């Protein structure tokens, strides 16, 4: 088939143009980031994790604004951030992160790849450790709280 | 489909950012806009048994395709089983894309194969059965076959509990051990084929 | 023992056979490595 | 060609064997060929990425490497001086990748090269008769197996390679035709289909309407109105009184009488006649361009969407694309099973060559507005001659009795429709099918053979274990 072959050509033809020939929604910020990377990321033998970084680096900007509470060795921390939730919430640690819903719940994600939504009051427990339960890789505490 | 105490809808974002909210919305994120954030995947999260520890993978229609199966597989790995849903045509068609499909690589050694919608068409669904038992002994756990429920007085003689008693008997402890055994002789076979280019070298 | 001797009659006449069996399938084997070859040529 | 190679593989050329070691000839098409070689220096990195790339050359059992993309470079064009695989497509498939790979300097070696022996039909034949030798060898060594092998090779032997031929009317098919046959035929208001078949008897089989077919004719004359006077004019000479099933006419010396308005009554005449060409065991069907469009139109689609395996489409020299004839190439273009119809300029003469080659480039032109995408790239699928049938025609019997048969171009053509008799891809197919089925009966024979020597094994351990019982007998 000689009309297969002109279609074969022309979908190479297509593949090549859509991968390495698309000027993004410039005008905006937002994707002449992206044409930034894709220059870093023609031929420059760039490491998986420096692509993967400038991807995250990409992402970063349709998403949740992270600000990070620093506290001392205990400064208080815990009532402030109850405080911003409204109701309140408790030997330390795991990552812990404040996103919004429309009802106060946990997310506990673990280290094992598995998560579990559940009850705002569990989250004591999944910060203290155990011997023998699913260890958590980090805790996602969600609540019905503006600025989150 | 996973378990919960409650019914939630897991929205996970290709960015990566994800929000929790009621199953209610499903709808919303499935239908793609232009500028919403195009999901990756959904999670439906529910206060259903048989989601303990027993959680359900929603696939691809089998648009007659025959590399569907291996980019299914490419996409999205790890599947301990599966209930293979056709409706009563058990053509030889079915019979060899099912084939290609399952391959031990998607259904190995245990999964179901469904037919559904008796009340559509008995003596032809004996037939059909006999059939299934003869060309389609590739699934495990017999083929099997109804469906109608909910408003239904009956709620029964739709097989539901069948196929629910078997996702329920499944030993998910065997499923894993076994599918473990599987990809760790495949990875072997893989380093193996490498050594024996570079000795050939 | 007169039995054996029958059938070793009998086995030189199969062995004859088995011969000609083994004949035609080394010409099929030809055959199959003959038509590959056609087909190569084709493009 | 080690200087060509420097030229695209400026810095990263490697030590490398100048011969296609290929070992199949068949591992890839023209445009994979094309492609591969379109992986010039400055493209290499950038077509190891793509995954498109890395399929093509999984499917053509290649690395993604530098040293083993050169070497199929290499083979590929080894094999396109030796093995003489690709033609001036190749190049065309170059220019379509010049979207992407802007690669001239390959794309002028491939031109400016002393191509080689072309050997086509040649190569058809010796093939055919190797497979008609091994159906031969199978029928010897079951009854059942011998009867489909001889009934396989009377279905490969002498079969039916029709070409269709098309055209608005005023370019002119009967004229090319004559010339094609090298001598006169049937022709020199419409229409009529006309089939060239060879046969022994010389008839000239003619087909009426039916009764039904006169009805649709007669009910679309309410909305043509052209054809509507011309029926008006026609059953004023009624030979209506062309009726319910059957108008089979056996035989005619072509009385151009129909010529006088019959013909519209007409609509299908299948000659069976002995001309060389035909005699080859080829089948020309002739059809109607413009009028009596009602079912006329519909068979000629139906006598072009059967079997015809090509397509000769007609355009005089000086036709400014005659809007019925872009329309119908447009619907060739987009049908995909045509896979390269040919176009012919019939009347090359009367108009300056190279004023003619303008003539092919608004022609692709026109066509490439019609498909606006890539699917441009669909008018590559055509190719165009350009011959003039008086002057083959005269060199025959008439007053160019010098030599204007070349010069012409009828030679050309001729060459063009028996090379597409191996060169075609209906004759590939058909060897192939051929040594599919020479397998799968050799595979049959395996089967009956291999029984027979599993039979005497189990007689024998059967002997054995007879043997074992009178022991064990003898002991007890």
């Amino acid at each position: 088939g000689s009309h297969m072959q002109i279609n074969l050509l022309n979908d190479f033809i297509k593949a090549y143009e859509n991968t390495y020939s698309v000027s993004f929604d410039d005008s905006f910020k937002g994707r002449i980031q992206e044409l930034c990377k894709e220059l870093n990321e023609p031929f420059m033998h760039a490491s998986y994790a420096l692509e993967n970084e400038l991807k995250e680096l990409v992402f970063s900007l349709d998403k949740n604004v992270n600000i990070a509470i620093i506290g001392q060795f205990s400064s208080g921390k815990s009532s402030l951030l109850n405080l911003i939730l409204g109701r309140d919430c408790l030997v330390t640690f795991k990552p812990t992160f404040l996103r919004y819903a429309k009802e106060y719940f946990l997310r506990v994600e673990f280290e094992d790849g598995s998560d579990i939504i559940t009850n705002i009051e569990k989250l004591a427990f999944y910060t203290d450790q155990r011997n023998e339960v699913k260890q958590a890789k980090s805790l996602h505490i969600f609540a019905p709280i503006p600025l989150l | 489909l996973r378990y919960a105490k409650e019914y939630f809808l897991r929205v996970e974002f290709e960015d990566g950012s994800d929000i929790i909210t009621n199953i209610e919305k499903l709808a919303f994120y499935t239908d793609q806009r232009n500028e919403v954030k195009q999901a990756k995947s959904l999670h439906i999260f529910a206060p259903i048994p048989l989601l303990e520890k027993i959680t359900l993978v929603d696939t691809p229609g089998l648009n007659a395709n025959e590399n569907d199966t291996l980019t299914t597989l490419d996409e999205l790995k790890n599947i301990h089983g599966a209930i293979w849903l056709s409706l009563i045509d058990n053509a030889g068609k079915k019979s060899e894309e099912d084939a290609i499909k399952a391959n031990l690589e998607l259904l190995g050694e245990n999964s179901i194969c469904v037919l559904n919608q008796k009340d559509k068409l008995e003596l032809d669904n004996v037939l059909n059965y006999a059939k299934s038992v003869f060309l389609k002994y590739f699934n495990e756990l017999i083929a099997i076959s109804c469906k109608e429920a909910k408003d239904e007085q009956s709620y029964e003689k739709s097989n539901f509990q069948s196929l629910l008693d078997f996702l329920t008997q499944l030993d998910t402890t065997v499923l894993k051990e076994k599918f473990v055994k599987r990809k760790i002789l495949n990875l072997c076979e893989i380093l193996e084929d490498e050594n024996q280019l570079f000795v050939g070298i | 023992e007169k039995v054996l001797q029958s059938l070793k009659n009998q086995d030189a006449n199969i062995l004859n056979s088995f011969e000609e069996n083994l004949e035609k399938i080394e010409k099929l084997k030809q055959l199959e490595m003959g038509l590959l070859n056609a087909d190569k040529l084709h493009h | 060609m080690k200087e060509l190679f420097q030229k695209i593989w400026q810095n990263e050329l490697q030590f490398l064997n100048f011969d296609a070691k290929f070992q199949d000839k068949s591992k890839l098409d023209t445009a994979e060929c094309a492609i591969i070689l379109s992986v010039n220096k400055d493209n290499y990195e950038r077509y190891f990425l793509l995954k498109e790339f890395q399929e093509l050359c999984k499917k053509i059992d290649l690395r993604v490497d530098i040293f083993s993309m050169q070497n199929a470079q290499i083979c590929i064009l080894n094999l396109f001086k030796s093995g003489f695989i690709s033609k001036q497509d190749l190049l065309k498939a170059l220019k379509i990748l010049e979207k992407i790979s802007k690669n001239t300097e390959i794309f002028d070696f491939i031109l400016q090269e002393k191509v080689q022996s072309i050997d086509q039909k040649a190569l058809f034949q010796n093939d055919f008769k190797e497979l008609n030798t091994i159906n031969l060898e199978l029928q010897k060594l079951d009854e059942n197996l011998k009867s489909r092998l001889q009934k396989t090779l009377e279905k490969f032997q002498n079969l039916e390679f029709n070409i269709a031929i098309t055209g608005v009317m005023n370019a002119g098919k009967s004229s090319l035709l004559n010339a094609l046959l090298k001598e006169d035929f049937l022709g020199v208001e419409t229409a009529n289909l006309t089939v060239l078949s060879y046969g022994k008897s010389e008839e000239a089989k003619i087909y009426f309407w039916d009764k039904k077919e006169w009805q649709n004719i007669l009910e679309s004359s309410h909305f043509n109105a052209d054809l509507k006077e011309f029926i008006d004019k026609l059953d004023k000479s009624v030979n209506i009184e062309p009726l319910i099933q059957n108008i089979a006419l056996c035989e005619l010396k072509n009385f151009s009488s129909a010529k006088n308005k019959i013909s519209a009554l007409i609509k299908k005449i299948e000659i069976k006649s002995h001309l060389e060409f035909l005699k080859n065991n080829i089948s020309i069907v002739d059809t109607p361009g413009l009028d009596d469009v009602v079912v006329q139109r519909e068979i000629v689609t139906n006598e072009y969407l059967r079997e015809s395996d090509f397509l000769i489409h007609l355009m005089n020299a000086s036709q400014s694309l005659t809007q019925k004839d872009a329309d119908f190439l447009v619907h060739c273009l987009l049908n995909s099973r045509l896979s390269k119809f040919l176009i012919v300029l019939t009347k090359a003469d009367l108009l300056s060559k190279k004023d003619l080659e303008e003539v092919i480039v608004y022609t692709k032109e026109s066509l490439k507005s019609r498909l606006v995408d890539l699917d441009e790239n669909l008018v590559e699928k055509i190719d165009f001659l350009c011959v003039s049938a008086k002057m083959a025609s005269d060199f025959y019997k008439g007053l160019a009795s010098k030599e204007s048969l070349q010069k012409s171009g009828m030679q050309e053509f001729e060459n063009y429709l028996f090379n597409e008799l191996y060169a075609g891809e209906k004759s590939k197919i058909a060897l192939r099918a051929y040594k599919k089925e020479l397998h799968l009966e050799l595979k049959n024979i395996l089967s009956e053979y291999e029984m027979q020597n599993r039979l005497i094994k189990e007689n024998k351990q059967g002997v054995s274990e007879e043997n074992q019982k009178l022991l064990l007998e003898l002991q007890k």
